[PDB]
């Protein structure tokens, strides 16, 4: 009986704590993109030039 | 140099002074650069 | 030698003319070789084992002798090599316009 | 932000791998130590080295790579070759006890105190990737433990990443040229392990290379350098669109809609064009109606099967240089129309193309010259069922009086499974004659 | 690293390993001081395999030396190379076995074994890891044949799972020397077929043949015999201490070469061989070296190899070749003999590529074989065994030892059996 | 700074001294005239554990030389070393014991030891901290084990706290010279387990096996005997004397030595032991030391330690060495012989680590251990004194001094009880 639904809290623990991770490491690469993009704007204009 | 990044790679970080002294008592010849044949035969020698 | 002195073309005359020297078959009248000594070290059964001079070593090398090649190389080790790396690296387009010396 | 995982398990596999990572680091100009030359690169390639190799924070870059093996000659021959300062010195795992030709050796008794570190080392790879695209692995199949801890660790990966898609370059043993003399009990089983794991499975024969190099660099006596360096070539001219520009850029991912009809019909086998020598080359053509008709001539393919027995049902081809896709469209319609090349009724499009405008790159020592167009082409036929068939009876041919089978049954293996595999690879080859009947 | 222990019982087993140790000591460059003179660094990177370092930095052979009489040993010791071996691996009796059975593996053999066994054991659980075991004797003499076989069983009760080797100079009716020869050898030949898992068998009259016809030389003495069985034997396990494509262990050998547990008997051979007169006449090809190797006159065993079809064979090439040669060459002398080679069976032939040849030579062959052919020698064993066990003619040296017929009659039994499913498949086709 | 005399008796005594005041001097770098030449302020720094400081910056050895013959002072005067000894600790007395304990026990010892005790006092009292005392004798002997035994008693009435060791000497049934020795050596051991603190017994036998196998030299004297002890006493107190991982003292190794007040008698030995030609073919490491350490007959007692169970053991390591290795050998020796070790005391192996080798060696080990095989020696001593007690054999030499029947029946009754309590605690389990 009780096994049960401690069965069900845990998951439902583990699979709140797994998706805020997944949001939190999503937003984290869309940053990355665009910081790389501004400090590698250097070339191609030069680069572009040549 | 490559005396200096090997005894780091044993993990032996030492300073400019005493890795002169270490290199200059080996290269007795002064010419600067030590063969680590007779190196390892000295040290295989002393750990026996 | 066929039942004769070596001097002689009787069958197989001419490969054995190529012997190295072999000191035994002329030798064994020296027997010698009493340098075993009583070791006192293998072995005890308290006595050391008793030491009966040897014979000469008989020669050997009857496997096909060394072509005067040193060899002791890898396949692996010769087929990338650095030296084709740093060839095709920091040269190139030398084609001796004007003349001047080069490693 | 696209990264793969390159897997090389057993004698060959690492051997394959010396020469991958050698293309792989010459590409993107990268000396042996892992230091960027500088040399005015000022980002050339920008980001064009992340797929497959990580930036250490200052200087020099380490390869996505894990070798697996359990005889420690090849991997300490590596760690003492020419690229000792560029690998990951605890990536390179090395065993104890050879498997020594035996699949139970490597899949029951020694293969299991070594998955747990291996799967470690690619759950910390993961961990630091974060585009993760899929894994390449290569291994050998007529071998113990390459065919048994390849087995192993697809098996752990299948239920531990799940979705992720995996390809697999494995070399099935050659028509009569073989070198042990078990190898048909390694194959089957490691076949029938893989045929429900693996996602994408490619033929590597040996024996259709050496022809291929012999009549093409018109050397008599190769060895397996010239084989590494071919699948090198292979596998970096299909790997090329993730990393480089091109016109029609294609995904590893675009290759499970493309390629694999029905889940079990997933065996394909590769060519590759143009091959030649440094003479015969400067006064020819290469031009890419002559490059694409010789890519589909049967005896250029890379495996040992006549396609003219079978039916096609996919063909996936990536160009790389200057080509101009008006004329690929033209080759195409050509190839269409030739009617000896023909294609099953129900499949009326077969084509996937792709485009790049990278160049091959040459490596010095050598024996392919510097070309300025080349082709890669993945090709599924129903005429592979033919190597099965051969394997089959081979495989019957020697367990009709249990040949070798104590070797296998003394070191924890059951005795019954070599039928289910046998039952096994004849429903595969019945597929594959069912999917040829016409409707 | 996989070492692996060396054991030598008997005059022949003695002095064929002390040529081996002398033949292995010029490979890598030893000096009969046990002090490095070596050129290439590959010459240390598996030194381990076969000898231990002691302080000082001098390597001693892992080898254990045993017999009933201390001759051997004194010979041994004052040959050269006499003083790599450790004095504590020396252990011998003070009355000798006189070619009798009984008496070294009864009496005598059971009350010196206990040393032998104390040496062996603390030797092998010095090393590392264990990779096996060879041994080199002889079944047509006494010591050799009784208490190294005794050693035999001892040490495969208490490792099961290592690899075994066994190098038998099994001796032929054409040199005979002895006439209790059929007595031991069905005796020793009954009680290694259960133990080692490979036997290889050496033919003295064999060597002989190769010696005159061959090398060509008038007047061979057992000198080059022990070389060419030391450089057989060195050939074997090339791979296991140097570089190569495709690298094979004993284990390997094993699972190729044995199709049922009790065929484990093989026959072997080593190229090239020339005179010295025709050394520098001859090109160095591969093509040549399998012509050379595959010819039956060649090989080490009184057997004709022609007379039965081969089951399997195995090549261990050495030198820097290309691997479609050597297997192109292989595919066209399975081929063009498909009468010699047992059709159930495909690609019976294996091969593995090493990359250091021996010493001043660039390709080397090392061939071994399971065969049906060695049939013959058992056969004419066991008719000599009978004809002369009929009359019970010298048995009762044997009987007066607590032996009894019965274990006589259990070996011929024994061995008859093995002649039998031996030949079966012969004329078994699938 | 818990510094330790040195109490010697008996000519055996002497002889045991002679050879271990010449190693301990070797080792410290002493000239035989007491004038300091060594090389390293590590062997200055710990002297006066044994050395005094005399006149002129010399050194003496604070040992006392006690005994009822004197020709044995005036052969270890003249010996060498033996300028180190004052004049002052040499008593003698001008009778002799006779071989017999009542003599040496009763009449002569009782008149003699007042010097001797007055000297040991005064020994005793000038040092700052004293840390024990240590005897060495025989049991056999008649001046030694009477008298030497009765300082004993005075010493442990005297002085309650301190710790006591005896090296005694115990005649084994083989290598017999003696025919009293049965009686004396039972009273000896009555009588010592009554004080003692600690006993290491010494068995000639046992290093006449050791010579004759061990070292191989084929004319063993009493100067090798001596010289193998001298190694084996210097050993236990290395880590008093010199720096090292881990210190341990005298009463550290009683402690976890000593499961109960009664079983106070320890067997030991030493390791490495070689021959002249067999050092250069060995590798001295911690393997081959352990390996060596727990053999059977590298132990310096007739007891065969695999008859019984292991109570306690304890190992001093000599030179410098990582841990873990030694841990890792004693892991795997109590592992693998869990037979051999009484299961409700786990862990019962004590290590301690000195870094400083014996000179001419790079690494060194001396085992010490409480084991209940020992109990086989008492037996055989009963045996042959209740044999000749029953006929009251040889009884009247000590009825002759007071001494009765009694005292015999007493002490036979005391060690048959030690006897059988040292098979109690080996036949029990949890
Ligand atoms: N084309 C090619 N094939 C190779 C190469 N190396 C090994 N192989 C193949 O590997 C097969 C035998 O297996 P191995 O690679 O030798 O060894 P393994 O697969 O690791 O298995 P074990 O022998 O137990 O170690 C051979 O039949 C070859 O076809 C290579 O360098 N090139
Ligand atoms: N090829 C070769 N055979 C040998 C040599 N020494 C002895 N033999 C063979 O050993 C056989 C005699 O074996 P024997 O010494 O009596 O065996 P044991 O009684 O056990 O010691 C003979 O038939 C010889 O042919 C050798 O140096 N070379
Ligand atoms: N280890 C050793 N034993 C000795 C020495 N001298 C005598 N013994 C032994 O002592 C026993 C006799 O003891 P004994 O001399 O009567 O003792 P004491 O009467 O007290 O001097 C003999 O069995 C000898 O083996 C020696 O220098 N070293
Ligand atoms: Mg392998």
């Amino acid at each position: 009986m009780i096994n049960i639904q401690r069965s069900i809290k845990l998951n439902e623990k583990y699979q709140q704590a797994e998706q805020y991770s997944k949001k939190l490491e999503g937003i984290s690469r869309i940053t990355n993109w665009h910081e790389t993009k501004v400090k590698y704007d250097n070339a191609n204009q030069n680069k572009y030039a040549r | 140099s490559q005396f200096k990044a090997a005894l780091e790679k044993f993990g032996c970080v030492f300073d400019d002074k005493e890795i002169h002294a270490l290199f200059s008592k080996f290269d007795v010849n002064r010419s600067g650069k030590i063969c680590y044949d007779e190196f390892c035969g000295n040290f295989a020698r002393l750990g026996s | 030698c066929d039942k004769y002195t070596t001097a002689l073309m009787m069958g197989n005359w001419y490969e054995e003319r190529l012997a190295p020297n072999q000191p035994f078959r002329e030798n064994l009248q020296t027997k010698s070789v009493r340098e075993e000594e009583a070791a006192i070290s293998f072995a005890s059964d308290l006595i050391p084992l008793s030491r009966v001079n040897r014979n000469l070593p008989w020669d050997t090398k009857g496997v096909i002798a060394d072509d005067g090649f040193k060899e002791f190389r890898s396949v692996n080790r010769t087929s990338y090599d650095p030296i084709n790396l740093n060839n095709y690296y920091n040269l190139g387009d030398c084609r001796q316009l004007y003349k001047h010396y080069t490693a | 932000m696209r990264e793969v995982i390159s897997i090389h398990v057993g004698q060959g596999g690492i051997q394959v791998g010396n020469a991958c990572w050698e293309l792989f680091c010459l590409e993107h100009g990268i000396q042996p130590d892992g230091q960027m030359p500088s040399d005015k690169t000022i980002g050339g390639g920008d980001d064009a080295f992340n797929t497959f190799f990580s930036e250490t924070g200052a200087g020099k870059h380490v390869p996505r790579a894990v070798f697996l093996d359990l005889e420690p000659t090849v991997i300490d021959e590596v760690r003492t070759g020419t690229y000792r300062q560029l690998f990951h010195p605890e990536q390179l795992i090395s065993g104890k006890e050879d498997a020594a030709n035996n699949f139970a050796r490597g899949h029951y008794t020694i293969g299991k105190e070594i998955v747990d570190l291996c799967l470690d080392r690619i759950r910390k790879l993961a961990d630091n990737c974060t585009g993760l695209q899929g894994f390449l692995v290569f291994n050998s199949v007529g071998g113990g433990t390459g065919s048994g801890l390849g087995s192993l660790l697809l098996e752990r990966l299948s239920v531990d990443y799940g979705k992720k898609s995996k390809l697999g370059f494995t070399i099935y043993p050659s028509p009569q040229v073989s070198t042990a003399v078990v190898e048909p009990y390694n194959s089957i089983l490691s076949t029938h392990s893989l045929l429900e794991h693996t996602d994408v499975a490619v033929m590597l024969d040996n024996e259709a290379i050496y022809d291929i190099c012999r009549r093409n660099l018109d050397i008599e006596r190769p060895t397996y350098t010239n084989l590494n360096r071919l699948i090198a070539q292979v596998i970096s001219s299909l790997t090329a669109s993730l990393r480089f520009d091109g016109a029609l850029n294609v995904d590893i991912t675009e290759f499970q809609t493309n390629l694999v009809p029905y889940p079990r019909i997933h065996f394909m086998l590769s060519s590759y064009a143009p091959i030649i020598s440094a003479e015969k080359a400067y006064h020819e053509q290469l031009s890419v109606a002559e490059i694409t008709n010789s890519a589909f001539e049967p005896a250029n393919m890379m495996a040992k099967c006549d396609p003219r027995h079978g039916k096609y049902m996919a063909c996936s081809m990536m160009y790389r240089g200057d080509v101009v896709p008006k004329d690929v469209n033209a080759s195409i319609a050509t190839i269409k129309t030739k009617r000896t090349i023909q294609f099953v009724d129900w499949c009326p499009t077969g084509f996937k193309v792709g485009i790049n405008y990278q160049p091959p790159t040459v490596v010095p020592g050598g024996d392919l010259a510097k070309v300025m167009r080349a082709v890669c082409m993945i090709s599924n036929s129903t005429a592979i069922a033919e190597v099965f068939s051969r394997l089959d009876h081979k495989f019957d041919l020697m367990y009709a009086k249990r040949a070798f089978v104590h070797w296998y049954v003394g070191e924890g293996m059951e005795e019954g499974e070599f039928s289910e595999a046998r039952e096994d690879l004849a429903a595969l080859e019945k597929d594959y004659e069912e999917v040829g009947i016409e409707t | 690293m996989r070492e692996i222990v060396h054991i030598q019982g008997g005059q022949c087993g003695n002095q064929i390993g002390a040529k081996f140790w002398e033949v292995i000591s010029d490979e890598h460059g030893i000096d009969p001081t046990g002090t490095y003179h070596g050129d290439s660094d590959l010459q240390l990177e598996r030194i381990n395999v076969y000898y231990n370092e002691a302080t000082g930095g001098r390597y001693v052979p892992r080898a254990i030396l045993m017999d009933l009489e201390p001759g051997t040993m004194d010979s041994v010791r004052a040959g050269p190379f006499g003083q790599l071996f450790r004095p504590d691996n020396f252990v011998f009796g003070q009355t000798g076995a006189g070619n009798n059975w009984a008496k070294g593996h009864y009496t005598e053999g059971a009350e010196l074994i206990d040393s032998v066994l104390d040496v062996v054991r603390k030797e092998a659980e010095g090393c590392d890891c264990l990779q096996g075991f060879q041994i080199t004797h002889s079944l047509g003499g006494g010591t050799g044949s009784g208490m190294g076989t005794l050693l035999i069983s001892k040490v495969r009760e208490e490792y099961p799972d290592r690899i075994m080797e066994t190098f038998s100079v099994v001796p032929s009716p054409k040199v005979s020397d002895t006439v209790v020869e059929p007595y031991n050898a069905t005796l020793s030949v009954h009680q290694l077929v259960e133990n080692a898992d490979e036997c290889m068998v050496i033919d003295n009259e064999a060597l002989y043949d190769i010696c005159f016809r061959t090398l060509k030389l008038t007047t061979p003495t057992y000198g080059d015999l022990n070389h060419l069985v030391s450089a057989a034997m060195s050939g074997v396990t090339c791979c296991l201490r140097f570089p190569g494509q495709l690298n094979s262990d004993l284990r390997k050998l094993a699972v190729n070469l044995i199709p049922f547990p009790r065929l484990h008997f093989f026959m072997i051979g080593f190229a090239p061989l020339t005179s010295r007169g025709s050394q520098q006449y001859r090109a160095l090809t591969v093509p040549e070296l399998t012509q050379q190797m595959f010819d039956a006159k060649n090989m080490m065993c009184a057997a004709d190899p022609r007379h039965g079809r081969y089951l399997t064979a195995s090549a261990l090439f050495r030198g820097r070749m290309s691997t479609k040669e050597v297997d192109e060459q292989m595919l066209n002398v399975q081929n063009k003999n498909s009468s010699y080679f047992v059709e159930w069976i495909p690609n019976n032939i294996k091969s593995s590529i090493c990359d250091i040849p021996p010493k001043g030579l660039k390709m080397a062959v090392t061939f071994v074989g399971n065969s049906t052919a060695i049939q013959e020698m058992f056969k004419r064993v066991a008719e000599q065994f009978t004809a002369m066990f009929r009359r019970k003619a010298f048995l009762h040296w044997y009987t007066g030892e607590g032996m009894d017929e019965m274990e006589f009659t259990e070996a011929e039994s024994n061995m008859n059996d093995l002649v039998s499913e031996y030949q079966q498949y012969q004329d078994a086709t699938a």
